[PDB]
């Protein structure tokens, strides 16, 4: 805040680390916050949004991560292979089928198919 | 250029054939035309929702096939509809035999 | 256009008021009469649809 | 008269887009206009940005020459005959290194069958003299070069060439054979054509998907960039290949019409294959052995770089304007550079400092390693204005890596200096 | 390629007479109980 008034624009580090330092606490929607100030910055939010799901992820906060990755799906942002297998290896061990295959939907969207680990670790669920 | 193909091209243009090229135009670039259909009912159902009042004596299928055509470089009215310059006068409409 | 008591009574109204007739997820009254045929013969009938999200049963009547 | 990248060009023959209407095929939107270098595509219709892309060009099958790339050599565009030796020659190659050999063997049979579009589309096709590839070059050139594995390549495929050519084409070979290529100098220029101006698409023709080595016409006449306007889709049902424009991308009057080959590769490979350069290419890789390393993050952020290392872009959004010296010299160097990222542990100034400065020291030391400068390249470049093509791509070629290593040199001064804020 | 799964199962089967008594079986707010049907008469 004290930079903002300053009148000098953060620089992309910063936010990053805030949203990392959010991610690990729990903060899903004040990391949300931070991503809304720097998207209308005109900074990119990708790199920022795929770091905070992951600290979700690593954070045990499973429901938290899952709905920011809805959010930034319904946007139009794009995730990396890893966040996808993650995300759905985690839902599956926890025993959430249907946030796992929401995401396997998103996955076929973005124009990534589905290979043998996805279907087994659904069908680990639907056993 | 054959000579004598105006009015052949006019009524081509008049009666409503250029909607079916253009639907054959849409198909050629589609696997399955099923889920083409479904995705025009969508855009249509969307352009509905958006505008009720605009609609009633111009589709909103026509208007997504115009829109469709117009953004791949071919010029279409809007909605494929045109009126008859050589209307008589109010509450005259002609007879298409 | 045949059976839906519900629906036919929304089509008029939509389409007048010009809005989009949305697609019915309500059996007709032939169906819902066969049900009731089938269980004065002492037979069961029941939809039953489950989710695929949460693997859930729901009876539709 | 507003000055346009196509005006200064002009116009092309009205027989050239001619034989391609009479057999169907079409182009909306778009002009070809000759120069120096060659034809071109060139726009003649303000686009704005579409929701979905647009057709330019519609190529036939019937025009283009195809070779599956697995071992079953299915000619979709079917001009070779059933027995003919022609076909003993093409299979007669390991399937998975050689694929130009038998595009070239095609289109010397296609040149030679009758009744056939490339007959008269060869006229079109660059001349020995015109053609810019490295097959076709002096040992001058490849000394030039100043590059020895380049060079031993180029020369390793020239030999492969003379060889085939020899082996195949001996004397008691038929005359329907012997009349495709008399000389190996035909079938260096065929090998040119085809490695220069192939296409690697998936199609479906009928009921079969596969992946096969294509030579289409009218689509080799568009220039590479690394920022494309265009790309190439199959269409199956008109068993047709079309050029259309990237979607959401504003196209105004007299803008070139490019696309990308091999995208992600050095300017090495350009060079081998294309005999093409860019100073701008963004996946060139400078190998430095220094201990030293920078920092990445502040790097990207000091010269505005978004995105993961697979997707760089400039975000001209925050740019504002003014910063123009990022280009895809800088991502290059980023990618290429020694980068430690550790966290969120921030950057220490003296350290950053003493890691640039052995940066410039090796970059100047890389520098004099070649026995000439950029001045000195750029003299001999004016000086010569009509000469070989290959030795004018060679001197292009060393002026880029110069002008590189000078733009990293530049780009770690301006870290350097930005970092300290 | 993921294919949207719509699952569906009608069922039918004899159904015990404590089943047809709750399709009948009524509480009014005075307590009794309705459903039964005791007479020939219809109107």
């Amino acid at each position: 805040r004290r930079e903002l008034s300053e009148g000098l624009r953060p620089l992309h580090e910063t936010f990053l680390a805030l949203v990392r330092l959010f991610g690990a606490k729990g903060l899903a929607t004040r990391g949300l916050e931070i991503l809304a100030a720097m998207e209308k910055l005109k900074y990119d939010i990708r790199q920022a949004w795929l770091v905070l799901v992951e600290e979700l992820v690593r954070s045990n906060h499973l429901e938290d991560a899952n709905k920011v990755f809805l959010k930034g799906a319904e946007g139009g942002l794009r995730a990396t292979d890893e966040i996808y297998d993650l995300l759905i290896e985690q839902d599956c061990k926890v025993g959430d089928h249907s946030n796992a295959l929401t995401i396997a939907y998103e996955m076929e969207a973005a124009g990534r198919m589905a290979t043998t680990f996805h279907f087994n670790c659904l069908l680990s669920v639907q056993a | 250029r054959i000579p004598f193909l105006e009015e052949q091209v006019r009524k081509i243009r008049d009666g409503g054939k250029l909607l079916t090229m253009d639907i054959h135009r849409l198909l050629l670039n589609e696997d399955n035309r099923f889920d083409f259909v479904n995705e025009i009912a969508a855009e249509a159902k969307q352009y509905v929702e958006n505008n009720r009042d605009e609609y009633g004596a111009k589709k909103a299928i026509l208007h997504v096939l115009s829109n469709r055509m117009n953004d791949a470089g071919v010029y279409r009215a809007e909605a494929y509809m045109e009126s008859d310059p050589f209307k008589p006068g109010p509450g005259y409409m002609k007879d298409e035999l | 256009k045949s059976d839906h008591i519900r629906a036919r009574q929304e089509v008029l109204g939509t389409t007048i008021i010009g809005g989009t007739i949305p697609n019915p997820e309500d059996a007709p009254e032939s169906f819902r009469l066969l049900v009731r045929e089938l269980r004065s013969l002492a037979l069961e009938l029941n939809h039953f649809l489950v989710s695929e999200k949460n693997f859930q049963i729901n009876r539709k009547e | 008269p507003h000055d346009t990248p196509a005006s200064q060009l002009e116009l092309a023959d009205p027989d050239f887009y001619k034989i391609g209407y009479v057999r169907s095929f079409r182009a909306y939107g778009i002009e070809f206009r000759e120069g120096p270098d060659g034809y071109g595509v060139f726009a003649s219709r303000d686009v704005e940005p579409l929701r979905r892309a647009r057709v330019i060009m519609e190529i036939p099958l019937e025009l283009m020459l195809t070779i599956s790339k697995k071992l079953p050599w299915m000619f979709f565009p079917d001009i070779i005959p059933v027995g003919h030796p022609i076909f003993d020659i093409i299979n007669s190659t390991n399937p998975e290194t050689d694929s130009d050999l038998r595009l070239a063997c095609l289109l010397l049979y296609a040149f030679d069958c009758k009744d056939n579009f490339w007959q008269l589309y060869g006229d079109f096709l660059p001349s020995d003299d015109e053609c810019t590839s490295f097959l076709l070059a002096t040992e001058e050139d490849l000394l030039e070069l100043q590059d020895e594995k380049l060079a031993s390549t180029m020369r390793e495929q020239q030999q492969r060439a003379l060889e085939f050519w020899e082996k195949n084409w001996h004397s008691a070979v038929p005359l329907k054979i012997k009349r495709l290529a008399r000389d190996p100098e035909r079938f260096i220029w065929a090998m040119c054509i085809a490695q220069s101006r192939s296409i690697n698409l998936q199609m479906r023709i009928g009921a079969l998907v596969q992946d096969a080595n294509l030579l289409v016409p009218y689509a080799d006449m568009m220039n590479h960039s690394f920022q494309p306007n265009c790309f190439f889709h199959w269409r199956f049902k008109d068993r047709m290949l079309e050029v259309m424009i990237n979607a959401g991308q504003r196209i105004r009057k007299g803008d070139e019409m490019t696309v990308d080959y091999m995208a992600g590769q050095k300017n090495n490979f350009f060079m081998q294959r294309y005999g093409f350069s860019s100073p701008v290419n963004p996946w060139d890789v400078i190998h430095f052995t220094g201990d030293a390393k920078i920092h990445l993050d502040t790097f990207l952020s000091v010269f505005n770089i978004s995105g993961l290392p697979g997707e760089y872009y400039h975000n001209s959004r925050l740019s504002n304007d003014g910063d123009s010296f990022v280009d895809g010299a800088i991502i290059a160097a980023a990618r290429t550079l020694p980068t430690w990222s550790d966290g969120d542990l921030p950057p220490i100034p003296s350290l950053e400092r003493k890691a640039v400065k052995e940066l410039q020291e090796e970059c100047h030391q890389m520098l004099a390693e070649f026995p000439t400068t950029s001045d000195e390249d750029q003299k001999i470049l004016d000086s010569m204005p009509d000469c070989r093509r290959t030795l004018e791509a060679a001197i292009k070629y060393r002026l880029h890596r110069k002008l590189l290593i000078e733009k990293v040199i530049q780009a770690l001064d301006i870290y350097q200096d930005r970092i300290l804020f | 390629m993921i294919d949207r799964y719509k699952h569906q199962q009608l069922r039918i089967g004899s159904v015990s007479p404590q089943q047809i008594s709750a399709w009948a079986t009524k509480i009014l707010p005075n307590g009794e109980i309705v459903g039964e049907v005791t007479k020939p008469y219809t109107f």
